[PDB]
């Protein structure tokens, strides 16, 4: 798979849109790159709901077209958080295929192949340094077909090297939505 | 304080 | 070795300069403190080239005296990205001369002792919280002579505090230039 | 796209 980044705001608009809570912009793509006053990470739409990680969003609202949107979900122990998908918001469809051949699409549009080492981890065939991953938590983990199989939670580091990663299984997002 | 703003996107292909 | 931070811009300056992509101000000092919309970090000149970390800059251009400078070097796998150094920049000279006594310089200007513990490894003497090195990615690691041994990539931290540092070693920057 | 932007400097001594 392949993907590309597309900036939609600068500091002055993040700011203004952070205080008025209302985002008057057309949402597009499936994974958005979001920001707060002290952080930027990713958020992806699976099953009509914008999921992100708790250590990023926390419990804040998501600026939206009619005003701020309130969290639909909040699994602090699972590090998961979600908002109902505002108008449009292309949504990746859950997995199906159980392919150990995962795909981590980083915050800079970089796609890196990951081998599912199980229920909630995936080894990197090409062990990049841990910092490469900064600002990419919340991003999706696909399988050759373009299906969502998780949300990047954290890189399992060792001596500063990101040998593998930890993702919330899409099955766990589903359990939540139940 | 404030809300989380979508700052850009990543189009998949 | 010592350092003193100097601010040269503010919000308007970054916002407009980042739009026009043309920075009329003049470069000065070995390590400049750069910034994008979502994040702020550092950049250090070594051998007449502005080196920085890929996670923070991505593939953006630098605002320059004659417009936006395109990235000359880009070594993604080592989280490195370098721009051709703009005028007024007092570039550092490489080193890596067996010394194991390094000094990390942060973005508020604090020179802290890092005992080299490998090629891209270096334990601290004085542990600090992960919170104390935010925005210092891309900073330089100085041996006692004042010559650059590498670019700081991220803290090597253990559930709470930062214990070691992972750095892209100067040597690797030299090989990337060829 | 938006550009990185030098916002200040750290002067070694
Ligand atoms: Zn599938
Ligand atoms: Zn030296």
């Amino acid at each position: 798979i392949t993907a590309y980044s597309q900036q939609t705001r600068g500091l002055l608009g993040c700011i203004i849109t952070s205080l008025t809570g209302r985002d008057k912009n057309q949402v597009e793509g499936e994974v958005q790159v979001v920001s707060t006053a002290t952080q930027s990470f990713l958020a992806t739409c699976v099953n009509g709901v914008c999921w992100t990680v708790y250590h990023g969003a926390g419990s804040k609202t998501l600026a939206g077209p009619k005003g701020p949107i309130t969290q639909m979900y909040t699994n602090v122990d699972q590090d998961l958080v979600g908002w109902q998908a505002p108008p449009g918001a292309r949504s990746l469809t859950p997995c199906t295929c159980g392919s150990s051949d995962l795909y981590l699409v980083t915050r800079h549009a970089d796609v890196i192949p990951v081998r599912r080492r199980g229920d909630s981890r995936g080894s990197l065939l090409s062990p990049r340094p841990v910092s490469y991953l900064k600002g990419s938590s919340g991003g999706p983990l696909l399988c050759p077909s373009g299906h969502a199989v998780g949300i990047f939670r954290a890189a399992v580091c060792t001596r500063g090297v990101a040998k593998a990663v930890d993702f919330v299984p899409v099955e766990s997002m589903e359990t939540t939505m139940r | 304080k404030g809300s989380v703003v979508i700052v850009g996107r990543i189009i998949l292909s």
